[PDB]
C-alpha cells in the first residue's frame, strides 16, 4: 500500500 | 511527580488511547480514550489541564480533519469539548504563553495554513492572531523567552528546513536562521536555553540526527544522533531531559522511548510504549 514517508499514515 | 502524557496516534488508523509514563518508576497508566480517534494532533497542558488538538481521524472507511480542542482533568480521568477552532488542522504545532494556547499551522485537505490562532482557557475562545510568513504543515513548535518558534514542516510544494519566530506583544514573525538538515514531522522542544530538534522526514530518508538553536549565536548544532531513526515522533521535556515517543521509520512503526541526557550528550532507550504508534500529542503535568 502507498504510505506517507514521513508519517507512515495509508493513502 | 508529573507525567509524560500521550494522546491519540496511528497504527493501523487513527487511535485514541491516552496512556501516561511516570519516568520515575517505569509505569504506564491506561487512561481515558479520546472522544474521536485522531493522529498528527498536539499536546499542551495548560494549569493542570491536558489538552489536544486538531489532528485527522485516518480511519480504513476515510479520513476527517479535525479542527476540535479537547481537554482532560487528570483528576476526573475525562475529556470535554472546548469551542473548536476556526479552521481543521491536522499535523498542527502547537506552544502556550501565559495560559493561552497557540494553535500553529496545520492542513486541511489540499490547504497548507500560515494561519495561527490563539485559545483563551478562562473564556473558551479563538482569536485569529498573525499568519506565519511560511505556510507550514507537520510543524514543529517550541516556546522560549515568552516567544514562539516555528519549525521546518512542509509547504505544499516543499520540505522546510527553515524556521520562524513570533513576537506576541508586536503580533508579527521573523524568519531566522535555517537549519543545517530538512525537517518534516520532527520533535520540537526547548531544553535548558536551546531549541531542539530530532528527527522528521528529509525528502528522502527518516532521520536520527538532533540539532540544537542557540538564540544568541544563532546558530545550529548538531548534538549526538538519536539510536532510532523516527519521524512523526512525539517529543517533551520531563526534568532537563527530552523523551521522544514513537514515530514511522520508513519501516515499521516504533513503540520505543528514548531519553536525552544534555549534561552527558547521550541518549538511551528508557521504555516502550504498549504499542507501536505515530502522530502523537505529548505534554507533561
Amino acid at each position: 500500500k502507498e504510505v506517507d514517508p514521513s508519517t507512515g499514515e495509508l493513502q | 511527580g508529573r507525567l509524560i502524557y500521550t494522546a491519540g496516534g496511528y497504527f493501523r488508523q487513527s487511535l485514541s488511547y491516552l496512556e501516561a509514563y511516570n519516568p520515575s518508576n517505569g509505569s504506564w497508566l491506561r487512561l481515558a480514550d479520546l472522544q474521536v480517534p485522531r493522529s498528527g494532533l498536539a499536546g499542551c497542558v495548560v494549569g493542570g489541564l491536558l489538552y489536544a488538538v486538531g489532528g485527522r481521524n485516518n480511519s480504513p472507511d476515510g479520513n476527517t480533519d479535525s479542527s476540535a480542542l479537547d481537554c482532560y482533568n487528570p483528576m476526573t480521568n475525562q475529556w470535554s469539548p472546548c469551542a473548536s477552532m476556526s479552521v481543521p488542522r491536522n499535523r498542527i504545532g502547537v506552544g502556550v504563553i501565559d495560559g493561552h494556547i497557540y494553535a500553529v499551522g496545520g492542513s486541511h485537505g489540499c490547504i497548507h495554513h500560515s494561519s495561527v490562532e490563539r485559545y483563551e482557557p478562562e473564556r473558551d475562545e479563538w482569536h485569529l492572531v498573525a499568519p506565519m510568513l511560511t505556510r507550514r504543515i507537520g510543524v514543529g513548535v517550541a516556546v522560549l523567552n515568552r516567544l514562539l518558534y516555528a519549525v521546518g514542516g512542509f509547504d505544499g510544494t516543499n520540505r522546510l528546513n527553515s524556521a520562524e519566530c513570533y513576537y506576541p506583544e508586536r503580533n508579527e514573525w521573523r524568519m531566522i536562521t535555517p537549519m543545517n538538515t530538512i525537517r518534516s514531522g520532527a520533535g520540537v522542544c526547548v531544553l535548558h536555553n536551546c531549541i531542539y530538534a530530532a528527527g522528521g522526514y528529509d525528502g528522502q530518508d527518516q532521520l536520527n540526527s538532533v540539532e540544537r538553536y542557540d538564540v544568541e549565536t544563532e546558530t545550529w548544532t548538531f548534538v549526538a544522533p538519536m539510536r532510532h531513526h523516527r519521524s512523526a515522533l512525539g517529543i517533551t521535556v520531563h526534568q532537563g531531559k527530552i523523551y521522544v515517543l514513537g514515530g514511522y521509520d520508513g519501516h515499521t512503526f516504533l513503540d520505543s522511548v528514548e531519553c536525552y541526557d544534555p549534561d552527558s550528550d547521550t541518549w538511551s532507550e528508557v521504555t516502550r510504549m504498549t504499542s507501536g504508534r505515530s502522530g502523537v500529542g505529548v505534554a507533561v503535568t
